């Protein structure tokens, strides 16, 4: 009763969040002086929540690539595709927008909860 | 109960619009499905409890890109055009919520 | 091109009025409505069309165009949007895509607790 | 693409019905209107038929096909009378009067108004 093997999901999520986070570190080296601690934590949450929100369309794209492989997939295929998602998305549209508009979300306990979990454990919905 | 959302339109085709939505609801109410009707296809979204965000492109590698329909002419105004998508939220109870997400783009040239 | 406007009603039982003037020396126009693609002929000068807010029903007027919608809109939770689009194909010229939009106030009903509680 | 007699039956009945509706409306709200404004509304009836001829033809073809037999002119008289009765032109009369938007009466409108209903040109799509 699984939509996707758990190992494939974990590979994807780890690589996606890692890529988003690398982008956020790069952005914070420039703009991080202006932000409070809780705002920075809120942007880390924004990375994980963005993966949550868009997981289903990510799965459309992933399923296309996997199908184009023409063979049974292995975990390495999902590691690679998750890294591709993590690199290609430019989260700075959101970081810049939220900073400039003073719209960084107020940091709440559910955000802290998501931030404390390992990326591998961030829950996602396939449908 | 519903979602509290807004769209933040750029005045420039190079900056995608920002869709930002928050769901404050009892945990027993969920958005079972959400779909955004874009000119390049129907893009599925999971509207989690709390904060959610999405980009909408004016023009068209990466998964999930949503491009506005348009441009559309608007009456009596020759200096702007309309870009739009619609979305449907299907809830765990009650009628669905249909959103109109619209952005006006200054017209080149006027 | 065409000089047009839509005149929206204050009541869903009163249709909107689309009024257009062709001042010129339009091959066809089609309106994408919730009850189908409605063809319109743009004669020289004055042209009119009704656009209905409420659902398609058997004994409506023949040829009626029903709005798509209602849609929720941002920054006002007390109003809904109704819309159709139209495409004009000109002689040898590029097509024109029109957005025909009307806002209607919601009924201001008091909210009620979510059933699942 | 329609035999001329059938077209004529349609146009005669549609314009006649629109005009009767306008008569009923004018008995109530017509006192305030100038003669030329009333003429402009008669034109509005004929032009409305012109603008909507193609979608009316979708409807008419649907009915005629539903007859399940070869149609005769009387079928088009009946269906055209139905269109002439059913269209709520009063929404337009009310709007145009209330908003002071009755179109200025121009020569092309007079030209169309002077035509026999049977001769009003229509375009088949
Ligand atoms: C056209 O719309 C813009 C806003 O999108 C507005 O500033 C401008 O005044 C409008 N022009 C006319 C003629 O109404
Ligand atoms: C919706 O909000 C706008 C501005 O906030 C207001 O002008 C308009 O009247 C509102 N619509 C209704 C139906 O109240
Ligand atoms: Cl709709």
């Amino acid at each position: 009763p699984k939509f996707l093997n758990k190992a494939f999901e974990v590979a994807l999520k780890v690589q996606i969040i890692a890529g988003f986070d690398r982008g956020l570190v790069k952005w914070l080296r420039v703009h991080g002086r202006t932000l409070s601690t809780v705002q920075k934590k809120a942007l880390y949450f924004v990375n994980r929540r963005y993966m949550q929100t868009h997981w289903a369309n990510y799965m459309l794209w992933i399923n296309k690539k996997i199908d184009a492989l023409g063979r049974t997939p292995v975990v390495g295929d999902y590691t690679r595709l998750g890294a591709e998602i993590g690199r290609r998305i430019d989260m700075a549209y959101f970081y810049d927008f939220l900073k400039d508009k003073n719209m960084i979300p107020k940091y709440l306990p559910y955000m802290e909860e998501i931030n404390r979990m390992r990326p591998a454990d961030v829950p996602v919905k396939y449908m | 109960t519903g979602i509290d959302w807004d769209v933040f339109c750029s005045q420039n085709e190079n900056i995608p619009a920002k869709f930002i939505s928050r769901l404050v609801a009892p945990k027993c109410l969920a958005v079972e499905k959400m779909d955004v009707d874009c000119s390049n296809g129907l893009v599925p979204i999971t509207h989690e409890h709390g904060f959610n965000m999405m980009l909408i492109q004016y023009t068209r590698d990466s998964p999930g890109m949503c491009v506005f329909w348009g441009p559309y002419s608007v009456p009596k105004n020759d200096t702007v055009v309309l870009y739009t998508v619609t979305a449907r939220l299907k809830w765990s109870e009650g009628p669905p919520t249909d959103l109109s997400i619209q952005c006006y783009m200054p017209k080149s040239p006027d």
